[PDB]
Formats: C-alpha cells, sequence, structure tokens
C-alpha cells in the first residue's frame, strides 16, 4: 500500500546545521526516509495511545511494521510514480558499463562514448524502471528536477515589545515548494493498520499535508510479474546490477561503502568475482530522538541512485524484484532493485 | 645517487653550440664522476626513450643527408646539412623566441656555410673555440664548487638538482652579459624539435633512469586527498580561511616530501617542486641550504594532488608506499591533536568532574579527526611492449597492443595516428618505445583515481551535541548540555582572542582554529620566519580600498592600533583625538574587565594594538553596548557614555574628510580551463608548430603531410615543461600582481587562485591575471598561455563567511558550465539584491568605458533605466535605432552619443546568454568572436538571446558605475 501525501504548502527537512543564536540560517535537503517513518509512527501511536507502543517500537530505533521506501509522484494525466535517477545514466541518456581491460590490469568504468561522463540529474519514471533494469533506457521515461519542485527562500524576524526589531531575532530559511499535483508517496508493507484520510505534520516548522491511503498502482505489480524473467536473465548472464532507490547504511561497525559479500551470499550468490561501485558524495545525517529529547548519533549513508556492478558465480534465489540492505531497514533505508547489466 | 647525478649530467649544458664534441665536453664537465661504458649505454637508452615522440627525427631526406641546426657552421656539407640557427618554440602555443643576444656575442662571420675545407673561417673557428672554452670553464667551476660544498651523494645530488641552473646563470651573467646568461640558460635540448629547454629533458631522463634502474618496472602514481571544498567552506574569520589552506598545503607536502626523500626530488612531475617556497623550507630543514622566504611561506602554494613516476619491484612495494604515506600523514595530524589537547583542552579545564567524565572520549575524538580525510593513491603499472625486430614489425606490434585494450573510437584513432606519424620516419632505428604511449597511460590513470575517491569509510560516534561550525561531528563534550556549556564558556574565558562563549567546536574545527598558534612551533616552519599573516578581519580588506586623498583607511587604523605611522598631517589632531578616545575607552574597559578578571589579562594588555577595525566604523559606535560588542567582549557606565560621545564627535571630523570606512569587498576565485583536455592532447596543435623552423621543407613529402595533420601528443619532458610554466605563473607572478592591486592572496596552488580584494581595484586585477595566464613568453620567462574561468563576488562585511564562499564557488561553477573562458560577476548588497552576469574578460573594458563616460557626466545616468525597461520589448531589428535615439536624447550630443552607442554595442555583443536547450552551441560562438553575429542570425530563437544579452550587459554596467 501507498500513502499519497499532497502537501498544503512548502516543507522543510532541515539540514543538521545547528540553529544557534548567531547561526540563524537553515537549508532544506531532499526528504530522508527516517523523517517520514517517524511521522507515520507518531501518527499511528498518538491515535491508538500507548497500547501500540510495541508496534511503534517506542524508544527503540526500529519499529515492527515494515516501510519499504518512498518515491515521488505527480498527476500528469495519470498517477505517475518517480524514483531517483541512477548515477549510471549519462546526460545523453546512455548507459555506463565497465570495460575492464585485463591487458593493462585495470577496471575502467568508462562509458560507451568516451572515458568521461557526468550523471544525469532528474528522476526516472517507475514505468521505465523495468526497461532500465533490462538496460533499455527509453527517451521519455525521465524528467528533470525543476519540473517537480523548486527551492524557495524566506526570511523571519522576531519583534521586540512595541514595534522594533528585537536583538538577535533575525533568521532566514529555505524550503521546498512542490509544484501543482506533485507530492510525496510513502510505500508501506501491507497489513499495517492505518486510518484512511486526515492530515499529518511532516518536517520542521509545523507544516502539514493531506495524506490519503491508496492501494499499490499497476507499475509495481508489472515489475513484480516480470521479476522472474529478469532473474532468469541475470542467472544466464552472470552479471547482476544493483540500483539503490533510497540511501543505505551498508557500512559495518564503522560506516563504509565496502559492500560486504555476506549480505550478497544470502541472495543465493556463491562467489562474487568483482564489485564495481559508482556513487557520489556520502550523506551525513542525524535525527532528533524524542524519548531522550536529544540528537541521534550521526550516520553516513551511500547516496540514492548509486549503482553496484557485480559479476557472480551461482544463482539469484530471490522471488522479489528488490532487496533490503544495511541496517535501519524497517525505516525505509537500503531499498535496492536488481537488474541485468 | 651517483648514478642519478651521471644520468642528470648525461648531456653538456652547451650541447646546442657544437654537437661534434658534445660527449667529450660533458665528460670533461663531469670530471672524476664520469660515467662508465655500461652506465653511458643505459643513460643513452634513457635519453633516447625520454622525449622519443620527437627524438626519432633522423629524416635524411634532403640529398640523403642528415640535417643539423647547431650554432656551428663547420659541419661537413656532405654528411650533414645546415638549416639555420636554433630557436625555441612554446610547448603549447608554439610561440617562437629568437636568440639575438647570443648570436650577437657569437663569432661574427659572413659565410653561411663554413665547411671543413672552406675559406675565410679560421678566425671564426678560433672565436668559436675560445667562446666554447670559456663557457666550459664556467660550467666546470660551478660544478666543482657544488661538488666541494657537499660530500654525501644524496645531499649533493639534491642540491645540484635544486640550484645548478641558478648558480650557472649567476656565474655566466658576468661572462658576457645578463641577457647572455638569460638567453643561455634556456637552450633547447635538441635543435630539431625545440619544444622545451635542455634542463627539462635532463630531468625527465634522470627520472626515467631512476625508475628503470635495477630492473624496477616503472609505474605512474597519482595521489589525491579529499574532500576539500567543504573544509575551506566552513569558516568565520579570515584567519580560519588561511589556516585551512595552510593545513591542506602542509598535509599534501608531507606526502610529497616523503616520496622525494625516498627516491629523489625529480620523481615528481607536477607540481614543479623547483623554487616552491615550501621546497626551500624543506631544504633549509634538511640543512642543505639557508634559503627561507618568510613572506612566501605564508601563501599556500602546494596543491592538493600530485603525480609521480616511480620504479617498483612488486605490488608489496606499492602497499608499503601506501602505508608509509598514511603513517606520515596520520602521525602529523596525531601530534597536532596532542598539542591541541595538552595545550588547550587540559589548559583551561582543570581536574574538575568535566575532565573525568570526558576521559576516554579523547580517543574517540582523535579517531574522528584522523579518519576525517580520505587519501587515494591510484597506481598504473607501465607495460613494456615488444619492439624487437624490424621497425615496421615493432610499430605493428605496438599498434596491436593499443588496439587490443578496447577503447572508444576517438581515442584509438588519435593514438593510432600519433603512432603512425612517429613510425613514419624512414630509418633502421625508428623502433618505437613504451613512453610514446605516455599520454594514454596518464589519462586512464586520472579517471581511475576519481572512482577510488568515492569510498568514504568513516567511523561511528555516539549521540550528543554537535559542533556549531560543522554541524555533523560531536563536539568536545556533547552527551549533556551542561558540560558542553560550562567547558566551552571556560575555554572561551581563558582565550577570548580565539572564540566566543556561544561556540562549541568539534575536533576538526578546534584544530583548524588553533593552527595559527601551532604553525610557528612546527618543525617544518621553525627557523623560517613569519608564517601567519596580519589581517584578522575582512573589514581590513574593505578599508584597504584607496580613498579620495590616497590615504586608505588601513593606514588610519594602523596609527590607532599603534602599529604604523601616518604620512598625512591634515587631521593629526583628529588622529590624537581618536587615539586618546581609543586609549581611554580601552583603559576604562580594562578596569571593568580586570575587576572581575573574566577575560585573560594578556588579551586586555594586547588590546592596545588588538582593537578591532570595526571600531573605526561610525555606525558601530551608536551606543556603549554596541562599542563593547564590537570590541568583542560581551556586554553581559555613564562615564563611558560620555566617552562614546567624545569619540563620535572626534571621528566625525575624520569621516568628514576621508569619508566613511568602506564596508564592501570582492572575493575572486579562478580555476584552470580543464587542463585534463590539453594533457590528453585534445587541445594541442599539429606537430608542424613544434619543428625547428622549416624542417618540414627538408624532409620527405609523406612525413611532411603526416606532421601537417596529426596533432602532437605529450612527452614527459613536455609535461615537465608545462608544469614548470605553471609554477612560474603561480609563484613568480601572481603574488606581485596581487600586491600591485593591494589585495590579499589566500591559496595559490597551481592553476587555482583565491583572493580577497578591495572593490576599488578588482576588475583591473581580474583582467590583468587573465592576460598573464594567456601570455606565452613573458620575456625570457615562460607562462601557461591558456584560458581560465573566474568567479567574482562583491559583498558587504556582514554576510557569513561560509555563505559567501559557497555563493562564490557557485558563481565560478556557473561560469564554467556556461562555456568557460569567462567571469561570472555578481553583486549582493546587504538588502538582498543579487545582480549576476557572465561575461568575457574583454567586455570588462567596454563596461569600464561606459562607466567612465557616465562618471564624467558626459551622458546623463538616466538612459540606463529606460533601456532596462525597454529590454523586454527589444529585438534585433529595433535595438540599434532605439539606442541611437536614446543616446542622442539623453546626452550632450557631440561624438559622445556615437561613442557611447558603439561601446554599448560591443558590450552587448560580449555577453554569455543562458537559455534552455542548445546553449552550448550559442555560448561557444559567443566566446569565439565574430561568428556570434552570424550564428545568431541563423539561430532559431534569435530573440531571447538578444533580450538576455542586453540585460546582462546593463547589469554589470550598473555594478561598475557604483564604483
Amino acid at each position: 500500500m501507498i500513502l499519497v501525501m499532497k502537501p498544503y504548502d512548502s516543507l522543510l527537512f532541515r539540514e543538521p546545521r545547528p540553529f544557534d543564536v548567531n547561526n540563524h540560517v537553515a537549508r532544506t535537503i531532499l526528504p530522508l526516509p527516517q523523517t517520514l517513518a517517524g511521522a507515520v509512527r507518531s501518527a499511528i501511536y498518538v491515535k491508538y495511545g500507548s497500547k501500540v507502543k510495541d508496534l511503534i517500537g517506542f524508544g527503540k530505533e526500529e519499529p515492527e511494521f515494515e516501510i519499504l521506501g518512498h518515491f515521488f509522484y505527480r498527476y500528469d494525466g495519470k498517477f505517475e510514480l518517480l524514483v531517483e535517477s541512477p548515477h549510471d545514466v549519462t546526460q545523453n541518456l546512455g548507459l555506463v558499463k565497465p570495460h575492464r581491460i585485463d591487458k593493462l590490469g585495470i577496471t575502467i568504468l568508462m562509458d560507451s562514448e568516451g572515458i568521461k561522463f557526468r550523471p544525469f540529474n532528474g528522476f526516472l519514471k517507475f514505468s521505465g524502471l523495468i526497461d532500465y533494469l533490462q538496460g533499455r533506457i527509453a527517451e521519455d521515461s525521465v524528467v528533470e528536477r525543476q519540473k517537480i519542485f523548486k527551492k524557495e527562500r524566506r526570511v523571519g524576524i522576531a519583534l521586540t515589545k512595541a514595534k522594533v526589531t528585537k536583538e538577535e531575532h533575525f533568521y532566514q530559511v529555505e524550503m521546498l515548494r512542490f509544484s501543482d499535483d506533485c507530492g510525496i508517496a510513502v510505500w508501506v508493507e501491507d497489513g499495517v493498520d492505518f486510518d484512511d484520510e486526515g492530515i499529518l505534520g511532516v518536517g520542521g516548522e509545523r507544516r502539514f499535508v493531506k495524506f490519503e491511503k491508496r492501494e499499490e498502482p499497476e507499475c509495481i505489480t508489472n515489475l513484480r510479474s516480470k521479476w522472474k524473467k529478469i532473474r532468469d536473465k541475470i542467472n544466464e548472464t552472470g552479471r547482476l546490477k544493483i540500483y539503490l532507490a533510497t540511501p543505505a547504511i551498508l557500512g559495518a561497525k564503522g560506516y563504509s561503502s565496502k559492500l560486504d559479500y555476506d549480505l550478497l551470499g544470502d541472495i543465493g550468490i556463491e562467489r562474487v568475482r568483482s564489485v564495481n561501485f559508482i556513487g557520489g558524495k556520502p550523506v551525513i545525517f542525524s535525527g532528533w530522538d524524542f524519548v531522550t529529547r536529544k540528537p541521534k548519533p550521526t550516520r553516513y549513508a551511500v547516496p540514492a541512485g548509486s549503482v553496484y556492478f557485480v559479476e557472480f558465480e551461482g544463482e539469484v534465489k530471490l522471488d522479489m524484484p528488490y532487496l533490503k540492505l544495511g541496517k535501519l531497514t524497517k525505516l525505509g533505508y537500503g531499498l535496492c532493485f536488481m537488474g541485468v547489466w | 645517487w651517483l648514478n642519478k647525478i651521471r644520468a642528470f649530467f648525461h648531456d653538456p649544458p652547451d650541447k646546442s653550440f657544437e654537437l661534434k664534441t658534445h660527449e667529450r665536453r660533458a665528460s670533461f664537465i663531469l670530471g672524476e664522476l664520469k660515467p662508465s661504458k655500461s652506465l653511458k649505454r643505459i643513460i643513452k637508452n634513457a635519453d633516447i626513450q625520454a622525449s622519443s615522440l620527437q627524438r626519432v627525427d633522423l629524416e635524411k631526406s634532403i640529398h640523403k643527408k642528415e640535417l643539423k641546426s647547431t650554432f656551428d657552421r663547420i659541419h661537413n656539407t656532405e654528411k650533414y646539412e645546415y638549416i639555420g640557427q636554433p630557436i625555441i618554440r612554446h610547448p603549447v602555443t608554439g610561440e617562437i623566441k629568437e636568440y639575438g643576444t647570443i648570436l650577437a656575442n657569437l663569432p661574427q662571420t659572413q659565410r653561411e656555410v663554413y665547411d671543413v675545407d672552406d675559406e675565410g673561417k679560421e678566425d671564426y673557428e678560433e672565436q668559436f673555440q675560445e667562446i666554447l672554452s670559456r663557457i666550459l670553464k664556467i660550467e666546470k667551476k660551478v660544478f666543482d664548487d657544488f661538488k666541494n660544498r657537499y660530500s654525501d651523494p644524496k645531499d649533493l645530488y639534491i642540491s645540484l638538482w635544486a640550484f645548478y641552473a641558478e648558480k650557472l646563470k649567476e656565474a655566466l651573467e658576468e661572462e658576457f652579459s645578463a641577457s647572455f646568461a638569460e638567453e643561455f640558460v634556456n637552450l633547447p635540448a635538441y635543435t630539431l624539435s625545440p619544444d622545451h629547454t635542455l634542463f627539462d629533458h635532463a630531468d625527465a631522463t634522470s627520472a626515467i633512469f631512476g625508475a628503470e634502474i635495477d630492473g624496477k618496472k616503472p609505474v605512474l602514481v597519482l595521489f589525491k586527498i579529499s574532500p576539500v571544498q567543504k573544509f575551506i567552506a566552513d569558516a568565520r574569520k579570515e584567519k580560519d580561511l588561511w589556516a585551512a589552506s595552510h593545513m591542506l598545503s602542509t598535509l599534501t607536502f608531507k606526502a610529497i616530501s616523503f616520496i622525494a626523500d625516498k627516491f629523489g626530488p625529480d620523481v615528481v612531475i607536477y607540481p614543479h617542486l623547483r623554487g616552491n617556497p615550501f621546497f626551500h623550507a624543506w631544504l633549509h630543514s634538511k640543512k642543505i641550504w639557508e634559503f627561507s622566504d618568510s613572506h612566501s611561506l605564508k601563501i599556500a602554494s602546494v596543491p592538493n594532488k600530485f603525480l609521480a613516476l616511480v620504479g617498483v619491484s612488486d605490488e608489496k612495494e606499492l602497499n608499503n608506499l601506501r602505508e608509509g604515506i598514511r603513517n606520515e600523514i596520520e602521525s602529523f595530524l596525531a601530534d597536532l591533536f596532542d598539542k591541541l589537547w595538552n595545550e588547550v583542552i587540559v589548559g583551561a579545564l582543570e581536574h574538575s568532574d568535566a575532565l573525568k567524565h570526558l576521559g576516554d572520549k579523547k580517543e574517540i575524538h582523535k579517531e574522528i579527526l584522523l579518519k576525517r580525510f580520505t587519501l587515494t593513491l591510484s597506481s598504473l603499472k607501465i607495460h613494456d611492449v615488444d619492439v624487437s625486430g624490424s621497425k615496421e614489425e615493432a610499430y605493428e606490434k605496438v599498434k596491436d597492443f593499443v588496439r587490443s585494450l578496447g577503447l572508444p573510437n576517438a581515442i584509438e584513432s588519435k593514438y593510432l595516428q600519433w603512432l603512425d606519424m612517429l613510425g613514419s620516419v624512414e630509418a633502421s632505428n625508428n623502433r618505437p618505445t613504451k613512453y610514446d604511449l605516455y599520454s594514454l597511460y596518464y589519462e586512464i590513470l586520472t579517471v581511475l583515481n576519481a572512482i577510488e575517491s568515492t569510498h568514504f569509510d568513516k567511523p561511528a560516534e555516539p549521540a550528543g551535541y554537535k559542533c556549531t561550525l560543522c554541524g555533523e561531528h560531536l563536539a568536545i563534550g556533547g552527551e549533556s548540555r551542561e558540560m558542553m556549556e560550562n567547558v566551552w564558556g571556560k575555554i572561551h574565558k581563558r582565550w577570548p582572542s580565539h572564540l566566543r562563549s556561544n561556540e562549541r567546536l568539534c575536533a576538526v574545527c578546534a584544530v583548524k582554529r588553533f593552527y595559527p598558534k601551532f604553525i610557528e612551533t612546527l618543525d617544518i616552519f621553525e627557523g623560517v620566519g613569519k608564517v601567519v599573516p596580519d589581517i584578522e578581519s575582512v573589514s581590513e580588506v574593505a578599508m584597504c580600498r584607496r580613498t579620495k586623498h590616497g590615504i586608505t583607511w588601513k593606514e588610519v587604523y594602523d596609527y590607532l592600533r599603534g602599529l604604523k605611522n601616518v604620512d598625512d598631517e591634515k587631521l593629526l589632531g583628529k588622529l590624537e583625538n581618536l587615539k586618546h578616545s581609543v586609549q581611554t575607552l580601552i583603559n576604562n574597559v580594562k578596569s571593568e574587565l580586570k575587576s572581575r578578571k573574566v577575560y585573560p589579562e594578556e588579551f586586555l594588555e594586547g588590546l592596545n594594538r588588538n582593537f578591532s577595525n570595526e571600531i573605526l566604523y561610525s555606525e558601530r559606535l551608536r551606543d556603549f553596548n554596541t562599542l563593547l560588542d564590537t570590541l568583542g567582549f560581551d556586554a553581559a557606565v555613564k562615564n563611558y557614555e560620555t566617552m562614546i560621545s567624545e569619540l563620535r564627535e572626534r571621528l566625525s571630523e575624520v569621516y568628514k574628510m576621508l569619508g566613511e570606512p568602506p564596508k564592501y569587498y570582492a572575493i575572486l576565485m579562478m580555476d584552470g580551463d580543464e587542463m585534463g583536455k590539453l594533457l590528453s592532447g585534445e587541445k594541442l596543435k599539429t606537430a608542424e608548430h613544434y619543428l625547428h623552423s622549416a624542417i618540414l621543407e627538408r624532409v620527405s613529402d609523406a612525413l611532411r603531410v603526416k606532421a601537417k595533420t596529426v596533432r602532437r601528443l605529450i612527452t614527459p619532458a613536455a609535461h615537465s615543461s608545462i608544469s614548470r610554466a605553471l609554477k612560474n605563473f603561480s609563484v613568480n607572478h601572481v603574488p606581485d600582481v596581487v600586491r600591485k592591486g593591494n589585495g590579499t592572496l589566500i591559496y595559490s596552488g597551481g592553476d587555482d587562485v583565491l583572493v580577497l580584494l578591495p572593490v576599488d581595484t578588482a576588475f583591473d586585477v581580474a583582467t590583468e591575471l587573465a592576460m598573464t595566464f594567456s601570455t606565452s613568453w613573458n620575456g625570457w620567462e615562460m607562462l601557461p598561455g591558456n584560458k581560465l574561468s573566474a568567479g567574482l563576488l562583491i559583498v558587504h562585511y556582514k554576510h557569513p563567511l561560509y555563505d559567501a564562499l559557497e555563493k562564490t564557488r557557485e558563481l565560478l561553477q556557473k561560469a564554467k558550465k556556461l562555456g568557460r573562458n569567462a567571469i561570472a560577476v555578481g553583486l549582493l548588497k546587504r538588502s538582498g539584491s543579487y545582480y549576476e552576469s557572465v561575461v568575457n574578460f574583454e567586455t570588462l573594458e567596454d563596461a569600464k568605458a561606459v562607466a567612465n563616460l557616465l562618471v564624467k557626466e558626459q551622458v546623463s545616468p538616466r538612459i540606463i533605466y529606460e533601456l532596462l525597461n525597454f529590454a523586454d520589448v527589444i529585438s534585433k531589428e529595433f535595438l540599434h535605432q532605439l539606442v541611437k535615439y536614446e543616446a542622442v536624447r539623453h546626452s550632450i550630443d557631440k561624438n559622445l552619443a556615437e561613442e557611447f552607442q558603439s561601446v554599448f554595442a560591443r558590450g552587448h555583443q560580449g555577453v554569455r546568454v543562458e537559455l534552455e536547450g542548445n546553449d552550448e552551441e550559442i555560448n561557444k560562438y559567443i566566446s569565439d568572436g565574430a561568428n556570434l553575429e552570424t550564428f545568431l542570425d541563423k539561430y532559431e530563437k534569435a530573440v531571447d538571446v538578444i533580450r538576455k544579452q542586453v540585460r546582462g550587459f546593463l547589469n554589470l554596467v550598473k555594478i561598475l558605475y557604483e564604483s
């Protein structure tokens, strides 16, 4: 099931910069999964009181009910779902694959049209996700970032008693102005009890939305149906591609980008020949624990859209077109589709 | 080291004078250290392979005779064919420089050919002999002095490598003339292909021999430390910026120095270590030379990445090198952390429960600091290619090796063309060599390095309170609010001159902040001189702008601080009044501050010269509380109220003459225009621009045709030449140019420049540097002769440093994206208006002309607003007539209206538009030149481009007209 969350106005998922008296500026980033997870958990917990403390996982860092991930969406004539653009797509909408030249002992990941390329910023339609997993990126399956939302800026000032500007009472913030008929959508595991309609306050500065529960669309069911074909193709080729739809915390004790083969062994892969990780800058993030009313430990996460190219010996045994990764999985982290490269 | 010395001196310095006795002259110069037969053979092979891309010039096509272009005309006309006198071509632009002084001092003769059996040439021969003998004597003297000075082979080799050229130049200045020495120290290594000096080829040969010695396979190594931009971005005062830049420079220099010590200073291609101030400092610390430039050591010169070519035996050596680099850097950072911990953390704090509670958290903080940075060492092993057999067979084998890798079409095609041109030489010794693929080996390395920079591998930390500067690292005590608050208040009280009470720092920020107090105690910089600069606030730079009388406010504030005298005496009594008011206010504040003894007494004592320049601003002196806050000490005094009134009245007279202290300044960041493209060979010209003079005439038609089309690639000697040119631009020219503009240089590493300037002289300096980066021959000194992209921001002294740096970086990136070879000027007032425009460097002159027209009141400053209103309804068909009419209507007529219209037309022509779609084609034509008018005529939109071009050109005209 999904939760269509049309925002009333701009929202602010603040960056971890402190809001000091002198440091009175703020900037918004793309919404992290943990914020939406916390919002949904609070919405369920408050309505049903303390009797659902175990389900909400009160105090604990993880709940019991499952949240898969969050995609963006819009209503361009139809309810369209969009995900982050993978880092392996060039501006010319051309895929990028490794071309390891064993003669020189290198593993260059150069594209098919040169050894230099820059990732295509934007979003990939969920309808085209199957084609991308099959390495057949179309031309009308992607849209840029500015067509969905544009960042806006605001100022604020706290007045003194009568009419003058109070000392140390000036601030400036920056928020996300979603375009018309373009909001967020949280993907929740089926079976979790939730109210149908209402409102929910997400993010800082006390901003709300108009959340509405909806069943899964046709795109996800189509992907699930074709997953078996994708899986047998991957088994035949021996070259499996992993694409990340949400940030992941794949690091072991001490966060790191080294994809440990132990997680890969659980999917049926026996021997991992090689791993080629292409990503971007790490994401540093820490939340605000309500129970202790204190900031959470900082965590570094692989940015969304990173691609892992793996050549393997064995068979993939998953019956689902996606696989969870890392820790804090229930919050919606580490959602990764698998395709053929 | 002796083998290294022999390899370096494998050729005589005057090799271009008389090639007949080159080996004998070199042996005589070397003396007792002359190489043996096997060493001579090895060095000969290395020199053959060094710049082989042009060392295969054995084209004996003219009458089946080998060509020669040495300074001597006695060469036999049968075997040899004379072509002319040697010259020099720029390694990139191919700019030709003559040899007038040396030819003038040369034996004056009229016979163009002076064959061994000719006439009227005995006197010429005698003059040549005496000139050569004197030059050889000078070279022998210099080398013998160097040999006597040092005993250890390693130290002697290093000192020679550092200073032989300069010592020889100094000795030969008195030989004939200073011009004679200047022209002599730049003799090309080979007259046929004079794209570099002899010394660059000698260094390349030494490096290649060092790599190849003892059978060690060569391998390229590229080392890069990331992240960078974020580290500089987070700062508050100019001292923090300088400290961050210096920290990064020293961190890179640690690894560079380790590599140089392990093998040799010549193994590093870029940056050119020769003459770098940090290199001189290391030499002084090595007890080899007494050179120590304190002023130069202030600037951060070492860039953040370095390339080297080293010989190894196995991958275990590579792992050991990685371990050594990591250990050196981590040990340096660890000792800095220990110094901060013992000096600061345990200093202000005591045995109180805060220290006991902290306890083991010191280990976590240290680990956080050490793991903060990422070091990448990407190594590409050289692959020897079998060139045995016939020359055609060897060329075919190397071509097969090139094609076997599998690469995009363009790269394979260009490298195959280069290989075919190289093999086109008709000889039995035209067998190719491995280094002919050098240009490939480097490029493939670079891309690889980028990938190896993605992985982070950061540690884990517990929950707590973050740091106000970064906001992502746990501060020193963050588990509970109270401990954080009290310890940071205590440390602020101990050292009020470094941080305020409302400040909590992580380990990284604390180290960065206290770096100025540790740098002078570091083993590298001790005994060198002043390291830290004097400017502590950017308001000083803002006040550094020239006033109407010429006495800039920096001098006025300097007298108040008691640091410098004042030349003018028109308002000397005002200076005494301000000094008395400052001394009385400081003394009164000292009585109150010392009454509670909150701030340290040392800060109060130094407040006589440590008074902030913000006190010079009249608005800051509105009230006693405002003055107390501006001084820095927290407010949380009727007599002081009267004192503020007296000071305000006293400063009123001063502000009435020299004006208010300016509160605006410019930040300028300039970057190279994608040097990777030129290094790969995508920007180089055809090989014809790199021959001697006209050798293509005296060669086969096929070779001439091949050299006419195939673009020249890059040899290690050419790369070293380019690196030395970049060093010459960055060290020997930028600081002087900035000092001319009365600015401040923060970090000048390679092709990256960062400066803070007064608004009065910025657009001039930004122009001048763009010229220096485009010159190919500044006299006898080389220069890069390339393009660069600039980003300039004009801001008042109130905005935060982090936001200003981020905005300037964004402006530079936008200028780069729009098509490069431009500058993105941008003005942001205190109100919030941000007027930005991307223009070529020449358009700054058009804006200057229009601004000078406006300031002289020859044209009323009201046409600007009407034109801005009419821009949105302006097309090509109307604009010229509308502008002419408006200039006629709103000026004093005469030729001023026509001149203004023409200058406006040129300025509007020179603007980079940012449309949607195919902006790459239009912007490239805009930066091209006259093709912009023709292409825009056939352009699809052809209207919106004009609408934005005029609006941009008016915007920076408005900016310049302000000053």
